């Protein structure tokens, strides 16, 4: 009945993700990521409904969870054991989730847990009964609903957002020809019908045919879209 | 455990698909959670790799292990377009890495999710394959010979 640890715990933290598609699952893991090393860290099992709260959001955390975590966690930085404010990882029975808030009262900093950590979780919450820490209870063109990442890869997902990002800054520049050009790529048929139409009305249905789905011919539009723009190009080499 | 079995950024692109594809296949199901039968589902859906080739030289197309896992689940209610593995989904991936590292391979591709289904035992993943009569061994067999 004492409070839960777990000890060198593997993290792969992604910072400020308001959505919890963004905080990907070991299996998504780059070499190129930057993984981290937990000394000690506290398990705490909650409903779904918290567990959700704090998956996919960036809201306050519950002061009596923040409290019973305080300064529970501990790193090795620079072959010194350092203590962590408020660092934990959370559980429901289904999903897993670590968190370092830095400091904050919010899940700053989120990761999953690799696969045989996440199985060590399930059996040690198997007979515990969730805590409620007294808890009671959006999407842009720059922070993709889930039903528009449905279905992705890590690599689709970061490749689909670069895209709308390229499409919005297309939307900022408010050009009709320019506009008129990218639609005819992805919609060639529609020659006849867009001809009286505004660069926002051409705009909308190019971001409406796109926004579902992925597929080769997204992936190729892109490729495209972003020619000639040098940021938007570093952003695809280091995808692909 | 030992950090020298601890790889991470392993999985190929298509069998991370594999997996992405079966969070679609569960919400096609509309299913609350993403179970070892979303992962055969979303294995037999990219019907690419080594393991799709696998399952055709045992004489199993895509067709028949749909209606198999078909015939063995319900539909769900579930409209959160935020859905998670079930436990036993995360053994899959567990174990599929488990059986690279046993086989000596650096990466993890289809034909491990395909041997991680069936090494998991209890899911209906295990049922089907188990129920269209293809062993953990000549699974393994034609993996190899594949390779
Ligand atoms: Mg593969």
């Amino acid at each position: 009945h004492m409070m839960l640890f777990l000890h060198d715990v593997w993290v792969n933290w992604f910072e400020g993700e308001e959505n919890g598609y963004n905080v990907c699952h070991f299996h998504e893991w780059r070499k190129e990521d930057t993984v981290e090393l937990l000394d000690q860290v506290p398990l705490l099992r909650v409903p779904s409904v918290l567990f959700h709260y704090i998956e996919n959001d960036l809201s306050e955390l519950p002061k009596g969870l923040l409290e019973d975590v305080h300064q529970k966690s501990y790193i090795r930085k620079n072959h010194e054991r350092t203590k962590l404010e408020y660092c934990f990882v959370v559980t429901d029975g289904i999903g897993i989730l670590a968190v370092d808030t830095i400091g904050y009262t919010i899940p700053v900093r989120k990761s999953r847990l690799i696969p045989r950590q996440e199985q060590l979780v399930y059996e040690m919450v198997k007979d515990v009964e969730p805590e409620t820490y007294e808890f009671e209870p959006e999407y842009h063109i720059l922070s993709l609903a889930p039903e528009h990442v449905r279905g992705l890869t890590r690599k689709e997902r970061q490749i689909k957002q670069l895209m709308f990002m390229a499409l919005d800054q297309l939307k900022g520049l408010k050009n009709r020809a320019e506009i008129g050009y990218w639609y005819t790529e992805w919609n060639p048929h529609m020659y006849e019908q867009i001809k009286r139409m505004s660069f926002e009305e051409i705009w909308d249905m190019l971001y409406n045919e796109t926004i579902e789905g992925w597929s080769d011919k997204h992936l190729a539009f892109c490729e495209n879209l972003i020619k000639g723009q040098p940021f938007f190009e570093k952003l695809w080499e280091m995808e692909n | 455990i030992d950090p020298f079995t601890m790889m991470f950024g392993r999985f190929t692109e298509r069998a991370q698909k594999v997996l992405a594809l079966a969070q679609e296949e569960a919400l096609r199901l509309g299913h609350n959670n993403i179970g070892t039968e979303h992962i055969l589902l979303g294995l037999v859906r990219e019907g690419e790799g080594i393991a799709a080739k696998a399952l055709q030289a045992l004489g199993l197309g895509s067709e028949k292990i749909q209606k198999e896992v078909e015939s063995l689940i319900g539909r769900g209610q579930e409209m959160s377009q935020t859905i998670h593995y079930t436990p036993r989904a995360k053994k899959v991936i567990e174990l599929s890495m488990d059986e690279a590292r046993k086989l000596g391979h650096s990466y993890v591709g289809t034909e491990h999710i395909l041997l991680g289904l069936i090494r998991e035992g209890e899911g209906v993943a295990a049922r089907v394959l188990n129920n269209l009569g293809v062993s953990l061994n000549k699974a393994r067999q034609q993996v190899l010979q594949l390779l």
